[PDB]
């Protein structure tokens, strides 16, 4: 049962809705990634070290607090990035069991 | 003792074969040791770290490549910008190029060599936009490394879904838009003055230089070539498969040349000066037998062309001027090759592929060709410019230089019939 | 027939200002009965793509302009021909350059364009100062410094995203004052600069060749998405209100003060001395093409002499545009007043000298004050949305400010023979 | 007037230590008043303000000195006027560069100056292997290859999985040896070669004079450094005694290399007397102690060597650039003690594969200086980016220079002496 992750909320001008990316750069963020749910939905969250809009030479979502990712990228020419994000998930289902 | 001279003289290619042999032995060793495979991840990567070395270095070597051949190239295009009938050949190579690398990527879709076994995608629509606003980089130096690619971000608004891009500057080195900036760049020295000639020789220079190292690179190739053939066998399970796959490739590549060289340039001179185009293949059935048997694309020139100027009929000076021009200038079976096997790798790792991506494919295939008088088009270097503009891993370039030793002379070959079709009718254009 | 003579002659102005008038024309044709404002973000950035790709051609193509030409006209530049003179023109061309974007931000914060009815100061001048000194070139190509709160607010730098002008045009300067003292053996680096620097301004050539539809595009787009043109309209009339007034003022006051503050001889008779280079200037913005007939109408009208002439006017032909300093900082000021974002005093000073020193680095193109406005937008961080605006109105403001170049040069030239009199 | 000979001579020099003198005093002063209310950070970073600056217009000026310097010197340097001879003095200068660093590892382990009271080690070396070959050339300029674990959570327990996210940095491996093949291959390519070749040593010149013009401006960003780091500190004694530690470590270093390895290099090929050979020359040593340029002193150098004992002209001027141009040891152990003295002082911790990292960068990052002076400070500031070490004491370990740069340049020369001198007894055989 994991958490059920409040912050990847947004708040738009009063009225709060949950948002989130599709693709965000590894040099976005850390080393501490939370896996939570939304309406049976699986998604990852993390702190935002991009807030200034950038680091280690990777462009970042400005102004937003917690990141809040989908489990697999995005196959629009997100070069290889995905193709780890395949292998971490593959050894992770591994090794849950 | 001529023995060990030719060992000796032929020492590249020996080498290559003995590391991809003891490549797939290896692989198939530690794959049988024990039950199974047990090794971690992090052996894994320990395995592959060579392969990983080799393409580093091959990346590393195709920033300047891309950046100062294409100059160099686009700068030297005075011979057919003197002459009506230079227009008309490179006109007719152009074409010629585009439909061959569109059969290619067609057939090669449709018989689907990989395969054989949700994360979202883009649209059809904004991956056109993310391909036309990648021929123009927003910066010159920051192309050198990253691409542009819409991000979409979705919102849930009380339950009704909402799908918005974004479009930030992914990160990955473009090759598109240096390919556009370089041909535009040495358009543009063509067009000054003799300032022109002394910076085109620094270019020129630097792309030497370049190929230098190129060939340092593949002197060091066998052990990283046998490190990724180890991985890639120890990795992919059911090695049958794999090599049933390569087989498969290999098929439609063949198919592929087959086709084009046989249905689409006969229709090109059935087109273009209207008449038969088999008298003029069974006049020229001699230089074809020695390009299919030597498999070089500069040695048979002299003899195809004296060839074709004694059986049959030609002005001899428009022969004269296209064939040394047009010898490595066309790369048909190139771009078939080259089409055929980004299509290959990237349904080996089961990445499925946009158009923006297809039409990023055709257009750098083509464009390889004008940049090809200082590269060696024709091999996996191209490959490696295609799969770096698309995106995907190169792990499978070792896997396609183990079937290039087989499927290199068909290349040649269509190569070869291609210039000689092309210099066919545009002589019989200009006789009139 | 002789009107298509006149026609060949100049094609570009009456294409790009038939482009301005047909995005108009379609852009009110299509709020009209086309659906209205009810077009989705998406649908507009699809409308408006043509207009991005001319926005990212002339991003791209900046950074080697600026680079090479700077390089190329300081190594070329040679000081040491009139000794002690030198200096006074560069700090003669430095002081103007500060007064007239001084002089462009206060008219705009006073009169307001567009004004529909956060960092410390200490903090953007420190990161100001150390922008110009820039840790690594190849990273202060496509980054710039800026310093961030996280922790009593503690300051940390960041290299935000955004094209570092001033450190790029400074070491420029220093790298070509450098060659030149190098000596003979320099002569190669500086030809091949010379050479890049040629190949570049004939791809600015193509590249506004291209520019008409793509300003048609945007202004089309522009026009569409706002539900009041109204607003627009009359915001863009104070705009080109604001701007010309600014370097109207600047160069019929600023110039002929200092004038006759140094000299008192009559600043006005020696522009009435000086007519048809200014309609020169006024008819092709080219401040390179006005050059040969100026230096004929300067030479046969006063004693300016041609040793002075020719230290002085090729260099204050290019990194002398105190006109492009105004647009710039006016465009950059009513962009900001658009968006409705209070100004404080830190990104006030900020944005000053980068402008200032942008205008010192950009380029004598007939077309020359728009990427130098994106980088300078860029850089101080500001949505790039409104650029449309100005780049539909560029002409009159464009002719107006080659005009304030070349008779600022003008009074240079002037000013610098009067001292050499002495 | 008679005192004005003295004065020009050695103006910067002056210059620097009284700088160096006035900033000391400065921080004192600061010191001495109720500092607690200017002991803000942010009342720091003003004092710290145009020390910033001029450390920020060195790393700016790494990438041009480094890469262009190392292309024309490899394209210049390789083809000399001798044979296989050539390969063994350079595989003796790497060796020597190997093991003065290794030395100097050694050394500032044992002292420990840095007294005030991670990574696995096969990653490590795998994160160097690939820092050597860089991805690319233009990424490499600003940014390094680096791997890092995560935590990615799955409902439950803790899993670790590397992804190397490439932190920004600088690596100088990568664009060292870049620049050195490319040299090789411009050499073997032929004129056109030789045009790249002077166009790369136009802008080497290029970058030499704004290096020159920089070092002008030093002093007074060294003594705005050194008073900012003074008065930052809680006690001022308690760092004194650091800088102590530190250059007695690095001074120990040094005259250990050079007065115990050479002299062991020969070990029993004594038919050239080594303390003899060696007070053969001294005018030599003198000079690069007096001034502090490896380049200044070549002449000098090449001809005392050549008219004092027996040496070649053909193998002296092949050997005697590569010495001022490729063969900064004392510039690598002093780097290299200087990197392991700030990682100590910022107590982060140390293993096998980081310190055989810092060792490769460090005997890898010295050929890529200059003989400028103060041209230690500039790849030390490179390495201890890239080392993933904050820039904290920078400013001290650049205020102390003017002893420990004259003790690398007077290593250097002594290195290249007995380099040619091993050449020329192997040549004799």
């Amino acid at each position: 049962a994991p958490p059920s992750c409040r912050e990847c909320y947004q708040s738009l001008h009063m009225q709060q809705y949950f948002t989130y990316h599709t693709h965000i750069e590894r040099s976005c963020y850390g080393n501490l990634i939370e896996e939570c749910v939304e309406s049976g939905k699986s998604y990852y969250k993390v702190k935002n070290l991009g807030v200034c809009g950038s680091r280690n030479g990777a462009i970042c979502p400005r102004g937003k607090q917690w990141l809040c990712f989908t489990k697999i990228g995005q196959w629009g020419v997100n070069t290889q990035v995905l193709e780890d994000i395949k292998r971490e998930q593959i050894i992770a289902k591994a090794k849950a069991s | 003792d001529q023995v060990r001279r030719f060992l000796r003289r032929n020492l590249l290619v020996l080498l290559t074969v003995s590391g991809v042999l003891a490549g797939v032995a290896l692989g198939l060793g530690v794959r049988g040791a024990g039950g199974g495979l047990a090794l971690s991840r992090a052996q894994l990567t320990y395995f592959a770290f060579p392969g990983e070395l080799l393409l580093r270095l091959l990346r590393m070597i195709i920033l300047p490549l891309v950046v100062c051949s294409l100059i160099g190239g686009a700068a030297s295009l005075d011979p057919g910008a003197l002459g009506r009938l230079g227009a008309w050949a490179l006109l007719f190579f152009l074409v010629t190029t585009l439909l061959a690398s569109a059969l290619g990527v067609g057939l090669a879709l449709a018989l689907q060599p990989g395969a054989a076994s949700n994360a979202p995608s883009k649209e059809v629509l904004d991956s056109f936009l993310d391909l036309a606003r990648n021929i123009f980089p927003s910066n010159l130096v920051s192309a050198a490394f990253r691409s542009y690619s819409t991000t979409y971000e979705e919102r849930t608004i009380t339950g009704t879904r909402v799908k918005v891009p974004v479009g930030q500057e992914v990160e990955g080195m473009n090759i598109l838009g240096l390919v556009v900036f370089a041909i535009v760049f040495g358009v543009a020295l063509r067009k000054l003055g003799p300032e022109g000639e002394e910076l085109i020789r620094f270019f020129n220079s630097f792309n030497e230089a370049t190929m230098v190292l190129v060939s340092w690179i593949m002197w060091y190739a066998p052990v990283g070539i046998m490190f990724l053939v180890a991985s890639k066998i120890v990795e992919m399970e059911d090695v049958v498969l794999l090599f049933t796959s390569l087989g498969k490739y290999i098929f439609c590549c063949i198919l592929g040349h087959a086709i084009h060289g046989l249905i689409v340039l006969p229709l090109i001179y059935f087109a273009f000066t209207r008449k038969n185009p088999y008298r003029f293949l069974l006049g020229l059935l001699t230089p074809l037998a020695t390009a299919f048997g030597t498999s070089s694309s500069s040695a048979t020139l002299p003899l195809m062309m004296k060839c074709v100027e004694e059986n049959n009929g030609v002005d001899k000076r428009i022969s004269r001027f296209i064939l040394p021009i047009g010898a490595t200038v066309n790369m048909d079976g190139a771009a078939i090759f080259q089409c055929v096997a980004a299509v290959f790798i990237a349904q080996l790792n089961n990445v499925p592929l946009n158009f923006g991506q297809i039409i990023t494919i055709l257009v750098t295939a083509t464009a390889s060709s004008v940049g090809a008088a200082g590269i060696p088009a024709g091999g996996v270097l191209t490959l490696a410019i295609i799969l770096e503009a698309i995106g995907l891993p190169t792990h499978d370039l070792s896997l396609i230089l183990a079937v290039d030793w087989l499927v290199d002379r068909t290349t040649t070959v269509v190569n070869v019939e291609g210039d000689a079709l092309g210099a066919g009718i545009l002589q019989h254009l200009n006789d009139k």
